[PDB]
């Protein structure tokens, strides 16, 4: 393919041109070529060079993180590896300590070997251990940061950003990202803020290519739309689309043809767990392995297994899943055993399983492609949002598809149903991907920090922001723009007239009661018994697409409840259609239009065609009839009604005659007919403006226009620049400093006070209510079933749909804790902050307070999971963010001398870290 | 003593389905296919180039 590079250069600085360099030796080797976007950044990374590489990923950006590693280690400096969540740090860990041995890994669930050459960390420890400064970052010569096109991440973003803020200048950066747009401003930020050249590595290369295709439900087969040579299709697009506008089982069918061809293995990608498990039920008939495969996986499987006892053994959701694994079939998603879905992985990649259902998460696993990927759909819950897949995340996930060893090319297979909008589609497959763009945020663990530490300041990490760094470069921008639309517009300025402002205003009002007009005869109950064969109708589909005069053939009631105007189709001819139109896709009773068709413009052929519409698409019906063909389907005959309808429109230049509303269909209702006289009224009003007549017309009409809509632009435009502008987060920042102040964290000063210094530790949970709760005394007398149990409100981040009826020693800290959330939520909005504060209250969830309560007094797996809905892997997700919330409390405890605190809280870790909950993973 | 209150006072109606509490529950694991595999993979079973690719 093709590699640009580029470099942003701090003021004055002596550059040598990146590809003149050689390096003396090679830290790391190969046994394989570099390709020369890998060669290039390693260059970068010899001369002690930051650098961005942006590359898909199975184009070997591991290539480049490896040497920076090497390189480290070699000069015994130390590294670090920071990934975006801790099921890829674990995977990461396993893959780096088995090539460089001096490995170790910090997360928020577990640390090994703190003291190594090379760290894997997750983000969050990464934050945490500059904020507590730990010696640690004192020796590290390079920081790698592993998809950190995760920025852009609404609720999350703000880590990265954070950290990188907050790395010392001495340290050097290989950033691992996405094919971003906007590569260019990372590099030039990271260049002003930390005061070094940052270098830029691009390339498209894709070493297995992609064929996309789309399935339409209920539909025969698979359409290839982008090929291999990542030529789109339109043709075949056409075709997919219009199948599903003519028209969980699908997917069976989809597998077996996959097996069939030889396809797999395939990642078949849902976005619900529940979704996932229903289509693996489907497979199970199926059987994709050995015997001697079979006992292989047994065999792993049983080893994985094997450091559980019987009684964890014994679960169904162990003993049952084995059945399915032997068939070659596997499920993935964040709800199942976490020993299962480490297990799954393993025997996916040693090619044990044929077929694997899976949620998005899986797409980006460490190392685990397919042959195929199929999306079961392409709209996933942001919670509470129903998203189109960004066309960014189709790319990122159908880049799974394709084994670069194995396969000629991936397939990715897009199945659609009648919800699908073509141009949503058709932007998928052609994914450009999306700009990395800020979503910083302030946060109060943040300023908290930063004004617990010397040398650094809230209003400096918004200076160095990437956010405000975004807004420095758009604004002049806009203001240019501005400006070339004020010239425009003040030069513009010219009006003649404010006749023509009453020209506009009559000329509108007319086309407003005309269509009102037009909604009465074009209703079924008038326009029906004047649509008979031949009748002269004028088209306007969705009234954009304007066919001009066309005659109708038959029409008749609508079969699947639509509105009246939907209710019945139209066959009409029209001699107006596009020449490369597909007219072989329409369908007798489908008003919806294949993609392609349309009217022909200035400079295009015409031909005849018979198009179904609905009377909304009839904007006036004539007092003519053609003569009709016997029958409309024999050769030529459309182009006779296309003939006729020249003839017509030749005998009636000035346009075609049309059915008096009163005089010949009758509707003479009162309000019909004073609607006529406002229609009446207003032409001859508008025959007494001057300017109707007149020659200026369109040149003062189109004048007044203009501005107006210059005028808009500028508005509108104005608006933008006022947001972008830095002050805003500066609002943000002084009310949120209101907030601290008025809870006691820190002085009206900006000194921080004993209360925010335990809140600068607390990064699990919300700092302030957690704070509150320690400092008001509310665990002071519970006992640490209770602590543990109000505890899980604070970790517990998912969505249920069963709640247990509480007894007083569990509803009376609940409702003590959210008295003082209430309090909180208070002086939030005391501060002008823009929080709901009922949604507040309830956003720490309560439902898991049984469970944690009974785990806590010895309750079995078993019977957790009965109190419940709440997956089991969920589960144990939860009692995990537990742990290292209570963690992170017992540090706090520690670091205030309040020995009782810290003894309670140990003692609820304790209680929690056992069985199942204690199972160690499979990586590690 | 007598075995009920007298209660004319009104309570909020739960927002979610009341879940089983401990005393409903015991540790017997067969039982988590019914009560809990709804739909799950563990549920109990009712045992108790070319542009077109056909799926043929
Ligand atoms: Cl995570
Ligand atoms: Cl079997």
């Amino acid at each position: 393919h093709q590699v640009r590079h580029q470099v942003a250069l701090p003021p004055n600085y002596d550059y040598t041109p990146i590809a003149e360099h050689k390096r003396v030796n090679e830290a790391r080797t190969y046994p394989f070529t570099l390709d020369p976007f890998q060669d290039t950044a390693i260059s970068c990374i010899d001369r002690g060079e930051s650098v961005l590489v942006s590359a898909h990923t199975s184009a070997g950006k591991t290539v480049v993180a490896e040497y920076a590693i090497a390189q480290s280690l070699k000069n015994k400096q130390r590294v670090i590896y920071t990934s975006p969540i801790k099921a890829l740090s674990n995977q990461k860990y396993r893959e780096l300590l088995a090539e460089f041995g001096d490995v170790g890994l910090m997360t928020g669930d577990i640390t090994i070997n703190p003291d190594a050459g090379c760290l894997v960390m997750t983000t969050e420890i990464l934050r945490s251990m500059l904020y507590r400064g730990s010696e640690v970052m004192r020796e590290v010569a390079w920081v790698i940061f592993d998809e950190v096109h995760y920025m852009r991440d609404k609720e999350r973003g703000v880590v990265w950003e954070e950290t990188i803020i907050l790395l010392p200048d001495k340290v050097r950066y290989v950033f691992l990202s996405a094919t971003i747009p906007n590569a260019m401003e990372f590099a030039e930020w990271i260049c002003k803020i930390h005061s070094q050249p940052c270098h830029i590595v691009y390339t498209n290369f894709r070493p297995t290519p992609l064929q996309h295709y789309l399935f339409p439900a209920h539909g025969d087969g698979i359409y290839l739309v982008v090929d291999e040579k990542s030529t789109f299709r339109e043709e075949n697009f056409q075709k997919a689309m219009a199948s599903i506008s003519n028209q969980k089982g699908d997917i069976y069918k989809i597998v077996k043809m996959i097996w069939k061809k030889k396809y797999n293995p395939v990642i078949v990608f849902s976005f619900s767990k529940r979704d996932c498990e229903e289509l693996a039920l489907k497979m199970s008939k199926l059987d994709f392995n050995s015997d001697d495969e079979k006992e292989a996986l047994t065999k792993i499987f049983n080893n994985a297994i094997a450091l559980l006892p019987e009684t964890d053994r014994e679960l169904p959701q162990i003993k049952h899943i084995l059945p399915l694994l032997r068939r070659g079939i596997g499920i993935h998603h964040s709800g199942l055993l976490p020993i299962l879905k480490e297990v799954i992985e393993i025997l996916f990649q040693e090619g044990f399983l044929k077929v694997l259902f899976a949620t998005e998460t899986f797409s980006i696993g460490l190392n685990m492609p397919a042959k195929t990927v199929v999306f079961t759909s392409v709209r996933k819950w942001d919670g509470q949002q129903f998203r189109w897949v960004s066309g960014g995340e189709y790319i990122q996930m159908s880049g799974r598809a394709g084994r670069r060893g194995l396969d000629d090319r991936g397939i990715v297979i897009m199945m659609i149903d009648e919800k699908m909008e073509p141009q949503v589609a058709k932007g998928m497959v052609k994914g450009q991907a999306d700009r990395l763009d800020s979503a910083f945020h302030l946060g109060y663990n943040m300023i908290l920090n930063l004004m617990r530490v010397e040398g650094i300041s809230p209003e400096f990490m918004l200076e160095h922001s990437f956010f405000q760094f975004q807004n420095v470069i758009s604004v002049p921008v806009m203001e240019k723009k501005l400006a070339e639309l004020k010239k425009d517009f003040d030069g513009i300025e010219v009006e003649d007239e404010e006749n023509v402002k009453e020209y506009h205003e009559i000329e509108q009002a007319i086309k407003g009661y005309r269509e009102d007009v037009r909604q009465v005869v074009t209703h079924p109950a008038n326009a029906l018994s004047f649509l008979q064969p031949g009748r002269l109708v004028e088209i306007s589909v969705n009234g954009k697409d304007n066919y001009g005069w066309g005659a109708v053939v038959d029409f008749a009631k609508r079969i699947n409840v639509y509105t009246d105007h939907e209710s019945y189709i139209v066959n009409v001819v029209v001699n107006t259609m596009y020449i490369d139109s597909p007219v072989n896709l329409l369908k007798p009773f489908n008003p919806t239009l294949p993609e392609g068709i349309r009217p022909a413009e200035e400079g295009e052929k015409s031909i005849c065609a018979v198009i179904p519409i609905t009377l909304d698409s009839i904007k006036s019906i004539g007092n003519l009839r053609l003569y009709m063909p016997k029958d409309i389907r024999a050769s030529g005959q459309k182009e006779t009604v296309g003939k006729s309808l020249r003839e017509v429109n030749r005998r009636f230049p000035d346009g075609i005659p049309v059915l008096d509303p009163v005089k010949n269909m009758k509707i003479e209702d009162e309000d019909f007919l004073k609607l006529m006289k406002k229609i009446d009224v207003l032409n001859t009003k508008l025959s007494s403006n001057p300017l109707t007549n007149s020659m200026r017309l369109e040149e003062l009409y189109g004048k007044y226009s203009r501005k107006h809509d210059l005028h808009e632009d500028m508005k509108q435009l104005k608006r933008k620049i006022s947001e972008s502008q830095a002050v805003i987060q500066l609002d943000d920042l002084r009310r949120r400093k209101r907030v601290l102040r008025r809870l006691g964290f820190c002085t009206p000063n900006d000194i921080i006070e004993l209360k925010g210094r335990v809140a600068c530790e607390i990064s699990s949970g919300d700092e302030l209510l957690l704070t509150e709760l320690i400092f008001n005394g509310n665990f002071n007398e519970l006992k640490p079933e209770q602590a543990a149990a109000l505890l899980s409100c604070f970790a517990f981040q998912e969505r249920c749909k069963e709640a247990p009826r509480l007894k007083p020693e569990l509803a009376e800290p609940l409702k003590a804790m959210r008295e003082i959330a209430a309090k909180i939520a208070k002086i939030m909005k005391d501060s002008k902050i823009e929080v709901v504060e009922k949604d507040y209250v309830e956003s720490f969830r309560h439902e898991l307070m049984e469970v944690v309560y009974e785990w806590c007094r010895g309750a079995t797996f078993t019977q957790i999971c009965k109190m419940t809905d709440v997956y089991e892997g969920s589960l144990i997700r939860m009692f995990k963010r537990l742990e290292e919330l209570v963690k992170e409390l017992v540090d706090v405890a520690n670091t205030i001398g309040n020995s009782s605190l810290k003894e309670k809280m140990e003692a609820v870790l304790k209680l929690i870290h056992r069985d199942i909950v204690s199972a160690g993973s499979l990586y590690l | 003593t007598a075995p009920f209150v007298v209660d004319t006072a009104p309570t909020t109606p739960p927002d979610k389905l009341v879940a089983p509490s401990i005393e409903e529950v015991n540790s017997n694991p067969n039982e988590l296919r019914a009560l809990r595999g709804q739909g799950r993979y563990f549920g109990v079973s009712d045992d108790d180039n070319d542009d077109f690719i056909s799926l043929s």
